[PDB]
RNA sequence: GCUUGAGUCUCGUAGAGGGGGGUAGAAUUCCAGGUGUAGCGGUGAAAUGCGUAGAGAUCUGGAGGAAUACCGGUGGCGAAGGCGGCCCCCUGGACGAAGACUGACGCUCAGGUGCGAAAGCGUGGGGAGCAAACAGGAUUAGAUACCCUGGUAGUCCACGCCGUAAACGAUGUCGACUUGGAGGUUGUGCCCUUGAGGCGUGGCUUCCGGAGCUAACGCGUUAAGUCGACCGCCUGGGGAGUACGGCCGCAAGGUUAAAACUCAAAUGAAUUGACGGGGGCCCGCACAAGCGGUGGAGCAUGUGGUUUAAUUCGAUGCAACGCGAAGAACCUUACCUGGUCUUGACAUCCACGGAAGUUUUCAGAGAUGAGAAUGUGCCUUCGGGAACCGUGAGACAGGUGCUGCAUGGCUGUCGUCAGCUCGUGUUGUGAAAUGUUGGGUUAAGUCCCGCAACGAGCGCAACCCUUAUCCUUUGUUGCCAGCGGUCCGGCCGGGAACUCAAAGGAGACUGCCAGUGAUAAACUGGAGGAAGGUGGGGAUGACGUCAAGUCAUCAUGGCCCUUACGACCAGGGCUACACACGUGCUACAAUGGCGCAUACAAAGAGAAGCGACCUCGCGAGAGCAAGCGGACCUCAUAAAGUGCGUCGUAGUCCGGAUUGGAGUCUGCAACUCGACUCCAUGAAGUCGGAAUCGCUAGUAAUCGUGGAUCAGAAUGCCACGGUGAAUAC
């Protein structure tokens, strides 16, 4: 990392920032996912859009002024208070980590 | 008309001469059509070989022509008849008392004469060019061959205008001088007239 | 100048009297880069220009000087479709670029004999502002005062 | 029969709905009068026009006609055309609230009838402004136009006609159903009206959008969605909504409405590009700011044309025109005129003879012919082979012959411009789109940020050469600071410091600081430093464009000549000259000319070569001839500069063309047709018309020097240094 610039060094570092945060928490899963859980169906309508494109059950809260385009499970909820997305994620997170165990 | 050739403005920089003798001016234009002799009729005389390349070399009054080529067996042959038969003519030509080497070319795909020579063949054969190029950018990058970029030209198919159509798979950074360019050109003469084969093998960035 | 604003080259002042004025001057005298013989010719046009006039070298000069120095001068717009001759105000550097410009085209046009009394006798025609570089000086400020409508 | 369709009644509401009549205020024009004085008006600029007979400006009074600022609003009303001050009279429709009544009375509609902008027509008025026609002025090549100054019908009123418009939401009428959002306008009900509120419920209307539909564009509860009723209309473009006939009309014309013939398209919407005298942002000696040129003169050289026996061929806007050609006396040379050869000048394979080779003579322009020696250079049951030369048949050889529009290779150019794409994904029926656009920034699709894109390639940048500073090494032929003497010259002993030479390193990256900026990219400024922001210069020229250039460098498909379009030779030509153009040189001078003295370079070349010294010649040069294949010797003195003297504004002591004479050198050979020298001659030219070009800093300008080609021939080309600007708003 300190090999042969600083500079070049400086900017690859920012390419780690840049690729740690657009692909942060994909990058160990190494597949295409089984589920997929999205937190406003409006402003995230291009990845419903690509796992109705690929046969991805989509976990959408939605709100009022959302759609339910392919979204499969629909909740009617509140998608931008954080007390909101809180108590709803620690529910889904929850339940996620009860496998067979 | 407009690309340098990308053998030549890398003389000093990567790529060697193919003459490294020393001579002043009385013996300059001498020694230089002596070579052009000798790589004219051992260019012609090896022409089933698959020849890469002939270095010349002259120390101190002696010629030690280097065979660059993939098939060093059909050079040498049954006990090496053919390789002082070479040198006998060689000593002919030059004036000189002649020593000759052969080194290997492996990975014979890789080599941008024996790529245009391939595909120079394959053209003089009647078949189709896009098989023949497109074989060609395949089998040489499985290879190695960080870019590799092939250009057949004119009148191509036996067509009454000339065409180019080019391939290339991979990086061939053509403006960069450190880049190890292995360039070379061919000309196949068809019932048609000439379609000229230029074929540009990137290596390695130094 | 389309895009580049730049700086400015510094020039060596005069081996004689320290002045970068006049250093200008004999760069405005230069013909085909002979700087020795133009400088010999201010030396000499100058000197007898002090030695007429009784003042001293570079006074003599500046008033010589300053009495041919545009105010404002005309310039051409086209920005309606038409050519208009607008006055405006002249910058100090090309004020006094403009006045030796004048100064050294009107000695060059005098039938004297030597461009040193040329000069001499066009500085000393300026002194008293009857020369030719005070008529380009009258000229441009007809120009600029005719067309005072345009600002 | 019945009321949910249609209609009637009651009460209100809003409205430029219509028709008739009246009135008001601003303004324009005209008329009369006061003041007042030299212009007014108009235009891109002008002129026609109005004006000292008093205009325009200004004030007062009057007349007349038309239109009705502000309100004024994708506001309202009307079936549509359309309707805009205010008031009255007559009058049509719509909508709302509750209730009552009739009881399917409804919807559409061919023919028919009515209404129907504007222009136009008829009769009679009116006529301020505006304005077809018209006239004048300009503009222009022309200007029956646009622009200007006037100006009649007309526009206005009454009555009649016409009967059409992009009469358009290019969307027939009536009814039903089908997610939403923001408004506007006009009613009405309910609730603390606790205000310019809250909740509903109708009528009309505007914008955006969902499903759906649609070729797409778009439409989208006011449908171009989902249906039903009735009507109108369409059937390729043109001919042609035309001709003939009918009906209507005063007419203009309107309406209904063909055919022959002719084309293979015409069309719609959208995409990519190109273009625009469209818009935004940006760049480059593009313009501007400057300096010096070109176009004028003489000469050099290239071209067009003309000439010629031939004036070889090629290049022709930019990107042909001292271009191919880095060098035509013969050669080169491809052309012309003659003289000649035919397996050939150049090949390979045969068969025969002879080693080849070397000095001779005659004829002719050379090669062909005639002789004398030398011939065995090494092997062959000899029938020959190595090398070379004649002879004979060939298969062939040969072609700078044609086609660059059949090709390769190489090149120019847009342009060192910053662009050109691809894979995967997504969007669109699709051509394609996205990425590549957007906010900043950059020299730069540079870099950051954002974003249905994620990435990648070619290009940009960097790596390369050179230049600018320092260090290390080695120190000759190069250098001489300190030493010693010195023929005072690095000259010698010597010294390795320094210049320098060449190899290896260091160095410059927005690295540091301050400020501005999305705390990002970056920009502006500062320090240090030889250098500061791609430091200067070069090399490097993306995908493609011009069927750009080259078949004559070469290679090459096809075609063509093969006793000739091949080959050899001598002489000629490519150098011709009424002319025209391009690029240069030298000038027109005093910032100079000439004479004398004197100072400071860099880069190169050199053996069939560069050629000192010395002697001779006025000089170009000649003779003898060292040294040097070269940091050593030679080319080789740099010149502008400087210091003196002279010339004195003259076609002159400027300028050197042209021409006569006399020569030197190279080369078989300077006549066509070299270069240089000496003496003499001494044109044109006094700063160049329209126009046009180059240059942004060691630049332009100006001054010399070298090299390639080359026996000799540069004012060209390629390099090198000296002095050294101006200007950029």
């Amino acid at each position: 990392f300190d090999k042969l610039t600083k500079k070049e060094a400086l900017m690859r570092t920012r390419e780690l920032e840049k690729l740690e945060n657009s692909l942060g928490g994909i990058k160990d899963m190494g597949g295409l996912p089984d589920a997929l859980f999205v937190i406003d169906a409006d402003h995230e309508h291009i990845a419903i859009k690509e796992a109705n494109n690929l046969g991805i059950p989509v976990f959408a809260i939605v709100d009022t002024n959302s759609d339910p385009d392919g979204v499969d499970f629909v909740i009617p909820g509140n998608d931008d208070a954080i007390r909101a997305v809180t108590l709803y994620l620690g529910a889904v997170a929850a339940t996620v980590r009860e496998g067979r165990s | 008309g407009q690309k340098v050739h990308p053998n030549g403005i890398r003389l000093g920089i990567v790529k060697p001469w193919n003459s490294t003798w020393f001579a002043n001016t009385k013996e300059f234009a001498d020694n230089l059509d002596s070579d052009f002799k000798v790589r004219q009729y051992l260019t012609k005389e090896l022409a089933k070989a698959s020849v890469s390349r002939i270095v010349i070399e002259r120390p101190a009054k002696s010629i030690r022509v280097t065979i660059h080529t993939a098939r060093p067996g059909i050079v040498i042959g049954k006990k090496g008849e053919d390789v002082e038969k070479l040198r006998k003519v060689v000593a002919d030509i030059a004036g000189v008392p002649a020593q000759i080497n052969i080194a290997e070319v492996r990975k014979p795909e890789l080599d941008a004469k024996l790529v245009a020579d391939s595909i120079t063949s394959q053209l003089e054969r009647r078949v189709m060019f896009r098989r023949a190029m497109k074989r060609a950018v395949q089998n040489a990058m499985r290879l190695g061959a960080k870019g590799i970029k092939v250009e057949v030209s004119g009148r191509l198919g036996g067509a009454e205008i000339a065409r180019t159509e080019w391939y290339r798979e991979g990086r061939v950074p053509l403006h960069t001088l450190r880049a190890d360019i292995d360039y070379n050109t061919s000309e196949a003469h068809t019932t048609y007239g000439v379609i000229g084969v230029k074929v540009w093998i990137f290596k390695g960035e130094i | 100048p389309r895009r580049r604003v730049i700086g400015q080259r510094k020039i060596l002042p005069d081996p004689k009297f320290g002045s970068e004025l006049l250093a200008k001057f004999v760069n405005i005298l230069m013909v085909d880069g002979k700087k020795s013989t133009a400088e010999s010719i201010v030396y000499s046009a100058l000197e007898t220009l002090a030695q007429r006039s009784g003042k001293s070298e570079l006074e003599a000069f500046e008033v010589a000087l300053e009495n041919v120095r545009p105010t404002v001068e005309v310039k051409s717009r086209r920005v309606g479709g038409s050519t208009y001759q607008v006055p405006v105000e002249v910058r100090p550097v090309r004020r006094n670029a403009l006045a030796m410009r004048w100064i050294v085209e009107a000695a060059r046009k005098r039938g004297d004999k030597s461009m040193a009394l040329r000069l001499a006798n066009e500085l000393s025609d300026a002194a008293e502002n009857k020369g030719t570089a005070v008529k380009k000086r009258e000229d441009v400020h007809r120009m600029a005062e005719a067309n005072k409508a345009f600002a």
